[PDB]
RNA sequence: AAACUUUCAACAACGGAUCUCUUGGUUCUGGCAUCGAUGAAGAACGCAGCGAAAUGCGAUAAGUAAUGUGAAUUGCAGAAUUCCGU
RNA sequence: GAGACCGAUAGCGCACAAGUAGAGUGAUCGAAAGAUGAAAAGCACUUUGAAAAGAGGGUUAAAUAGCACGUGAAAUUGUUGA
RNA sequence: CUAGUAACGGCGAGUGAAGCGGCAACAGCUCAAAUUUGAAAGCUGGCUUCGGCCCGCGUUGUAAUUUGGAGAGGAUGCUUUGGGCGAGGCUCCUUCUGAGUUCCCUGGAACGGGACGCCACAGAGGGUGAGAGCCCCGUAUAGUUGGAAGCCAAGCCUGUGUA
C-alpha cells in the first residue's frame, strides 16, 4: 500500500517511472471497484494517493538536480531554478557593487584609516 | 487657541522612560564598537555670538585649521583620532586661537595611540 | 537617645554601638507624607482609554 | 512624643482599631485595660502603662510598661 | 519572580497556550512523577507518559489503583488505565479519565529513545549537584 | 436587470449597459477604493481572503531568505 | 349559594436580571523591516466515509519532500501502518 | 511584554457561523447569539402513545444541573388556602 | 525655552514665527568647468577548455588627477601601504538542571483545616476533581548539547611595480 521514501531515493529513473505507472494503473482500477463496498479499499486509496505523491516528488527532485548540474557553468539559469527571495530583494544592488568604492576614496582609507586610541582619566 | 482640530494632533509622551532606555542603549551599543575609544569626538571652546551671551562660553563644532596646525596635529589625521574639524570657522582673534591650541595640547597629553597593524 | 546597639548574626548584642543619625530626630508630618504618597502612587500608572 | 503618636493613631490609622456604628470605638490590642480607643487607655500613645492579663494556667499577671 | 522579558505572567496567554497546545508540547505537559525506587535508580524525577507504562493512581476517587496505560488521550489531557472503568447506562464499560499529575509511574516502557531521555535528565542533575557541591 | 456578475470582485455589481463595475471598476486597472468609506476599505482589504502567498513571507524572512538543504539530508 | 374581581402566602410557569467566570476587546510600551510579471492583494472551482454560516491544501489537493522529537489519531467507523525503529 | 481599563445591553460592529446571516438595481447598510457536570457517567430497561410529550426506573455529591441545561430577580400567569 | 514675543490684522474675529540659549545625535563628500595626448589608459555584451578571445559603446569624451576656507605643476625630504586564508569570539534558536503527593479530619474530589518537614539567584504564571513553591509544565541562575547566517578577529601564507 504505502512505499517508504527511503527506498525511493536509491532507485534510478527508469525504475521510478515504471513504479509510478504501476501505482497509477492500480489507483484507476481501485476506483472502478471502490464504488461498491468502499471499506478497506477507501483506506487503500488514501495510501495509494500518498505513495503516488512520494514517487512524483523523487522524479521531480532528480530532474531538477540534473538540470542544476547541467547549468553549473552557464550564467542564464531558467526561471524555475532561480531563487525566489522577494521582488525587491531581486532588484537590490549586488554585494560587490554596493561595496565598490572610488579610487580616491580607497586611497584616503589606505593611508588615513580610523585609528584605535583611548583617553586617560 | 483651539480653533482648529487640536483633537487630531495631540501628542503624549508615555515613551519618555522608554526612549531614555533606548538612548542609553545606543550609547552602550556605540561603546561596544568603539571599545577603548571615547563615545564622542573632541570639540573646541567657542564664545557665544550675541551681546546677551558674550560672557558665556560653550563647545563648538570643530577645530579650525590654524588651531590644528599650531597644536601639531595634521589635518587629515584629526578625524581619525577623535578631533572634530570645522573648515567654516575662522579664528579672528588670538584669544580664540590660544584657548583651543591649549585644549588640543591637553588632548595629546591624555591620548594614548596604538599602531596600525 | 545617642546610640543604637548593633546585633550579631546569632541575635545577641555584638558590643559595638552606632550613633543615631540626625534624620531620626526629624519632624514626623503625616499631612506631608499623605500628600506626597498620594501623588507618588499615581506616577506608576499606565494610560487607559476607549 | 506621646501626643504626636496619638495624632497619627487617632486621626489617621491604627491597626488595632475596630470601628462600630454604635458610637463607640474599640481597641484590639491585647495589652489594653479596656477595649476602647480613647487617649487614656491606649497602650501605644501612653509610654507608661499598666494592664492585667490571664495566663491559661490560671495566673493573673500585672504588666507594667515604662518609657 | 520572573526576570526574562520573553517570559509572560499573563493568565490569558497562559490559558490560551495550555488549551491550544500542539500534541508535541502536549506530551511534555502530560508528564508524571516516577516512583521512589525509580527515582533512586535512574536519578530522574518526571518523564512524559507513553502507552506501555505501568502506573498507580494516587489522587482522586480511584486512589491506590494500579495498572497499565491503555491510551494517552492528549486532546482532553487524559490517560486511560487498565481496569479503571465505569459502566454507562447501557452497561458498556468506558475508560475513566485520570490526569497524568494524579499518578506515579511504577514501571517504564523502555526503548532506545527512553534511555536517552533518562540519561539526559541524569546528566543535568548530576552536573549541577557537582557544580553546587564544588 | 441593471447589474450583472463581475469577474474581478465576484459581486453582481457590473452594469450591463456601461460594462463598468460599481464595486471595483473592472475595466480600470486600479481597484476602486475611496477614503470616505472606511467600512468599504475593510471589506476588501488584505487579510479578508486566503492570503495564499503573503502568509509564506514572514517565515522565510525569519530564516534570512535562505536557499539550500540541511547538511547530511537525504 | 355559584361564579367574577381584588389582596396576601405556598407551589408551579414565563423571562433572563443579579453574583461569579473569560482562548475577547481596549490602551500603552519595546525589538525588527519582509508583497507583486519568478504573477501579489482579492474572486471562484475543487480535494475528507458521515462535515460548515470553519480551517488547511491544489489533479502530488485536510496534503508530498527534508530536519527534529519520540509513540500516536480520536465524535464514530476504519489502517497486518508503525514500537531497541530512517 | 504590560494595565488603579471593560466584563457579554459592557469592551472593536464581531469573546460564538462576523463583515457572517439578512436588505438594496447599486454605491452601500449590517445584526442577534458566551456559562450542564469534576468526568457524558448526555437517562439503559419497562409502560403510555404520533410528541421538541408523560409515568416508572437509572447516572450523579446534586437531575427543582437532562444538550429548553451555573445562579435564576421583577413585570406577567396558573393551581391550592384565607 | 524664546513666546502668545516680533509681525500682519472688517486692528473685530484673531492669526502668529525666527535668531540667540540648554539639550539629543553628529560625518562628510561627488561632479561640470583643464590636453592622458609620450600612446581610451575606461566600459556593456557574446563565446569560453574559466585562461582569455571577439563584437560593440565611446573622442560631440569613458578612466586617473581636482572641487574655491580649495587645488594644479615643479622641486626638495621625510612619513604611509597591497591581497588571501583563518582558530576563536559575539547575536539568535535549541537539550538538561530544587524541593512532601508523610499522618489525621471534612469532602464526590484536597489544591481546605491541623501536625511534622524540605527547596528557594526559583513564593512570576498556568494546569491538576476546591486557595498547590515541594503532582505537572514552567519560573531564577550560571553553565551545558547541537545548529543557522551575518560581523569581528589571534595568527599564518604571499607581496614589487623605478606603483
Ligand atoms: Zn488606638
Ligand atoms: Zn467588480
Amino acid at each position: 500500500g504505502k512505499v517508504k521514501a527511503g527506498q525511493l531515493w536509491s532507485k534510478n529513473k527508469e525504475e521510478l517511472t515504471k513504479i509510478l505507472g504501476e501505482l497509477k494503473t492500480e489507483l484507476s482500477q481501485l476506483r472502478i471497484q471502490k464504488i461498491s463496498s468502499s471499506g478497506a479499499k477507501l483506506n487503500k486509496i488514501h495510501d495509494l494517493r500518498k505513495s503516488i505523491a512520494r514517487v512524483l516528488t523523487v522524479i521531480n527532485a532528480k530532474q531538477r538536480a540534473q538540470l542544476r548540474l547541467f547549468y553549473k557553468n552557464k550564467k542564464y539559469l531558467p526561471l524555475d531554478l532561480r531563487p525566489k527571495l522577494t521582488r525587491a530583494l531581486r532588484r537590490r544592488l549586488s554585494k560587490e557593487d554596493a561595496s565598490r568604492v572610488l579610487e580616491k576614496t580607497k586611497k584616503r582609507l589606505t593611508h588615513f584609516p580610523q585609528r584605535k586610541y583611548a583617553v586617560k582619566a | 487657541h483651539f480653533r482648529k482640530h487640536w483633537q487630531r494632533r495631540v501628542r503624549c509622551h508615555f515613551d519618555q522612560p522608554g526612549k531614555k532606555v533606548t538612548r542609553r542603549l545606543a550609547r552602550r551599543a556605540k561603546a561596544a564598537a568603539l571599545a577603548p575609544r571615547p563615545v564622542d569626538k573632541l570639540r573646541p571652546i567657542v564664545r557665544c555670538p550675541t551681546v546677551k551671551y558674550n560672557r558665556r562660553t560653550r563647545l563648538g563644532r570643530g577645530f579650525t585649521l590654524e588651531e590644528l596646525k599650531a597644536a601639531g596635529i595634521p589635518r587629515l589625521l584629526a578625524p581619525t583620532i577623535g578631533i572634530a574639524v570645522d573648515h567654516r570657522r575662522k579664528n579672528l582673534s588670538e584669544e580664540s586661537l590660544a584657548a583651543n591650541v591649549q585644549r588640543l595640547k591637553d588632548y595629546k597629553a591624555r591620548l594614548i595611540l596604538f599602531p596600525r597593524k | 537617645r545617642p546610640t543604637v546597639t548593633v546585633f550579631g548574626a546569632d541575635g545577641k548584642p555584638t558590643g559595638a554601638t552606632e550613633v543615631l543619625p540626625k534624620v531620626f530626630s526629624a519632624p514626623i508630618r503625616p499631612d506631608i507624607v499623605k500628600h506626597v504618597h498620594t501623588g507618588m502612587a499615581k506616577n506608576k500608572r499606565q494610560p487607559y482609554a476607549v | 512624643s506621646d501626643e504626636i503618636v496619638w495624632q497619627i493613631i487617632n486621626q489617621q490609622f491604627c491597626a488595632f482599631k475596630l470601628k462600630t456604628t454604635k458610637g463607640q470605638n474599640f481597641c484590639r490590642n491585647e495589652y489594653s485595660v479596656s477595649g476602647l480607643c480613647n487617649r487614656q487607655s491606649c497602650p501605644l500613645a501612653n509610654s507608661r502603662y499598666a494592664t492585667v492579663r490571664q495566663s491559661p494556667k490560671g495566673t493573673i499577671y500585672l504588666y507594667i510598661k515604662t518609657i | 519572580m520572573k526576570v526574562r522579558p520573553t517570559v509572560s505572567s499573563s493568565r490569558r496567554k497562559a490559558r490560551k497556550a495550555h488549551f491550544s497546545a500542539p500534541s508535541s508540547v502536549r506530551r511534555v505537559i502530560m508528564s508524571a512523577p516516577l516512583s521512589k525506587e525509580l527515582r533512586e535508580k535512574y536519578n530522574v524525577r518526571s518523564i512524559p507518559i507513553r502507552k506501555g507504562d505501568e502506573v498507580q493512581i494516587v489522587r482522586g476517587a480511584h486512589k491506590d489503583k494500579e495498572g497499565k496505560v491503555t491510551s494517552v488521550y492528549r486532546l482532553k489531557y487524559v490517560i486511560h488505565v487498565e481496569r479503571v472503568t465505569r459502566e454507562k447506562a447501557t452497561g458498556q464499560t468506558v475508560p475513566i479519565g485520570i490526569h497524568p499529575s494524579n499518578v506515579v509511574i511504577t514501571k517504564l516502557h523502555l526503548d532506545k529513545d527512553r534511555e536517552n531521555i533518562l540519561a539526559r535528565i541524569k546528566a543535568g542533575r548530576e552536573q549541577v549537584a557537582k557544580a553546587k557541591g564544588k | 436587470k441593471t447589474h450583472g456578475l463581475c469577474r474581478r470582485c465576484g459581486r453582481r455589481s457590473l452594469h450591463n449597459q456601461k460594462k463598468v463595475c460599481a464595486s471595483c471598476g473592472y475595466p480600470a486597472a486600479k481597484t476602486r477604493k475611496y477614503n470616505w468609506s472606511e467600512k468599504a476599505k475593510r471589506r476588501k482589504v488584505t487579510g479578508t481572503g486566503r492570503m495564499r502567498y503573503l502568509s509564506t513571507v514572514p517565515r522565510r524572512f525569519k530564516n534570512g531568505f535562505r536557499t539550500g538543504v540541511p547538511k547530511g539530508a537525504r
